[PDB]
């Protein structure tokens, strides 16, 4: 009954098709929020990561803290990231992931407009922390990355925190599908028809 | 095993020494140059290219605010590139950072230098040829020599050296025989031959 | 013959007494170099370090960038510290260790006023990264960063940056303490007499 | 000599009494977090607690995020909450237990006030995850918490997180008590003479 959902963050980007075939050669699938300026420089890695059977959800347009929450940005920037995907996809896709977390910035306020736009909002349960490892050989960040991500995955679902713009990150994707499958998980990608919560708010309309 | 001699910083005063020292014992080497040197030794430059070396670039102003930090590494580098084309004609694409690429070549620098064209090398031994500068030639080479060869274990060996000091050419001498003894062939950089040595194990470089 | 110069920054702290310990159990020397702030914190702990064989130098008074190299305050900085260490143990260190490194802050101009005040100056072949993992278990951490320091230690000299105000950090000394002299390395500290030049400048009268 | 350890946090609320009568009936003991303002609102609730065999530590004042760990008040915020607590059952308790838990908010320095104030900090090894069930059928939502407590509980020590304000937890507490016991567990209170570490920094000195 294992699943772990392998999430990045901040895509697309320079190192995604990569990423993208790493994932084929597993037949894996993964989810991918993405920030509006790189749908519009990236747009064949958009429809591509949804041709391969991957989750397309929203992360922001600006990843601004200040707009986002202090300014209540949040839902705003959701829906104009959700048309610049769908006029690619076809899709609106309803799922989104805080910058920087829901916790704190989503407040009650926002959180009910969430609900009322009929949004969904995922955080996670492990947090690979894979862009800190920016000042090392990539391929030991890969290893710390890896070590990072395996040792932690211990409940029956895993929402596994990465982004894909940055090399070391990709590069640990390899270890981490082999050390979960022996591990015993299944790869999938978020499907809306089977939504169930996960933020740090407990907020179960979400 | 091959052993790849690179010197930094040049061409200089001594790197005729060094080019004849080379000649005698059939050596090839690899030569990262600056702007402003090739700029003032043209025959040097083209010197050591028609003599069977490498002839890389090693950037404009050698200063590590410029090229990392305000990220003018691939400029200075395509610049120094144009210079030396002037001169053999061909446009070398190897680099070799100043001051190394870890931990100044961030990532979206490596991602300006894969898509300029250029690969980068860093190195394998750090002859600290630097440390002996000013004193005793004789001595401060002989001791230059004992750390290199102190380091040579590897099947592939590159080796950061300096052409505009006296004590690191007076003792490519003596590495080239206690390499040579231990079985090294002294072979320059080439484009084809290209293989990844970078502090950063970024095998796109 | 290899040694290995472990070299602790931006002390004395809350986990220096620890660190004391543990150099101390695996007859180990070391080298400190310390803010002056925390030399009038902890006035014992530089006695002590000092008192169970170890180096004591300076690290600055501010620790600020714009003050020590844009506005050139660093050997003045220097020997503020030097005073301090010295009225608690009674000797005048030379050897400096520059906030931030060396590179690119101490130009030129800095590098002669410190050659012209008797300093000496040190950075380091070994950047442990310690306190860049401050976000997981002390466990993982302290491992993540003696890797670090094993897969790095490979000359006959090396000199390992790390930070003794961490918790990550002291606790991962034990584990290169361990892994360094298996691979034939002995732990000493900076002697003042047996001076030979670090630094990122490639500066040989420091 | 399998020790389960039965957490409620957020109380004392409504469906608390109904909790205490439970464990009574299977003489079992529990530890109960309890927020400043529910302390002050049921006093009876608090000394009842105690005075059935449970420990009564502490969950904080505001349970705000960014007040405890962003500005730095959470040993300021279980300082007051103990005193509320120390004036009804005339113990000062030691044990705190983190909203959202230690991980990341509980920094290097928060920890070191911890230590110092006197306290320790408790995480979880089971997330009963009953917030996932609010305002859905208890019965059905009572018997999936189990499911999820039961299912998990494979060491010799476990310490689960539940809610006693939400009712489809307290409704599973008959649930976990059978299959848990089956297991070989037995229902402790904490006893702060006993105390060992089960944080998520794995820092030991709480
Ligand atoms: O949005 C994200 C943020 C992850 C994240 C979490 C907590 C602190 C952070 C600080 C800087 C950058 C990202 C952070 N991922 O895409
Ligand atoms: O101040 C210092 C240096 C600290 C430091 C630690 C880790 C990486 C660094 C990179 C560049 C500059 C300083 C760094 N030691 O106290
Ligand atoms: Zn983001
Ligand atoms: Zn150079
Ligand atoms: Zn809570």
């Amino acid at each position: 009954r294992k699943v772990a959902y392998l999430t990045f963050d901040d895509g697309p980007g320079k190192y995604t098709a990569e990423l993208l075939n790493t994932l084929k050669q597993h037949d894996a699938k993964a989810t991918f929020f993405l920030i509006g300026a790189n749908v519009k420089e990236f747009p064949d890695l958009v429809k591509r990561e949804n041709a391969e059977g991957h989750y397309v959800g929203m992360h922001s347009m600006t990843h601004n803290f200040a707009k986002l929450y202090k300014n209540g940005e949040y839902v705003n920037e959701m829906k104009e990231d959700q048309g610049l995907i769908a006029n690619i996809i076809g899709k609106s896709p309803k799922l989104t992931r805080p910058p920087y977390g829901s916790m704190p910035g989503l407040n009650e306020g926002l959180r009910n407009k969430v609900v009322e736009g009929g949004f969904k909002v995922w955080d996670w349960t492990i947090d690979s922390l894979d862009w800190r490892y920016n000042k090392m050989p990539v391929d030991a960040a890969a290893a710390q990355i890896a070590q990072n991500v395996l040792t932690n995955a211990t409940k029956p679902q895993e929402v596994i925190l990465m982004h894909d713009i940055h090399p070391q990150s990709v590069a640990a994707v390899p270890a981490i599908l082999k050390g979960l499958k022996e591990k015993g998980y299944e790869f999938e990608a978020y499907h809306e028809e089977s939504h169930f919560p996960v933020n740090f708010w407990h907020d179960n309309r979400m | 095993k091959v052993a790849y001699l690179t010197f930094d910083d040049g061409p200089g005063k001594y790197t005729a020494e060094l080019l004849n020292t080379l000649k005698q014992h059939d050596a090839k080497a690899t030569f990262f140059l600056i702007g402003a040197n090739v700029k003032e030794f043209p025959d040097l430059v083209k010197r050591e290219n028609a003599e069977g070396h490498y002839v890389g670039m090693h950037s404009m102003t050698h200063n590590f605010a410029k090229l990392y930090k305000n990220g003018e590494y691939v400029n200075e580098m395509k610049e120094d590139q144009g210079l030396i084309a002037n001169i053999i004609g061909k446009s070398p694409k190897l680099t070799r950072p100043p001051y190394g690429s870890m931990p100044g070549l961030n990532e979206g620098l490596r991602n300006k230098v894969v898509e300029g064209g250029f690969k980068v090398w860093d190195w394998t031994i750090d002859s600290l040829d630097w440390r002996y500068n000013k004193m005793p030639v004789d001595a401060a080479a002989a001791q230059i020599a004992q750390n290199v060869l102190t380091n040579a274990t590897k099947p592939q060996e590159v080796i950061l050296m300096h052409d505009i000091h006296p004590q690191s050419v007076a003792a490519v001498p003596a590495i080239l025989k206690g390499l040579k003894e231990k079985g090294y062939e002294f072979e320059a950089y080439h484009e084809e031959s290209h293989f990844p040595v970078n502090f950063w194990h970024d095998n796109r470089m």
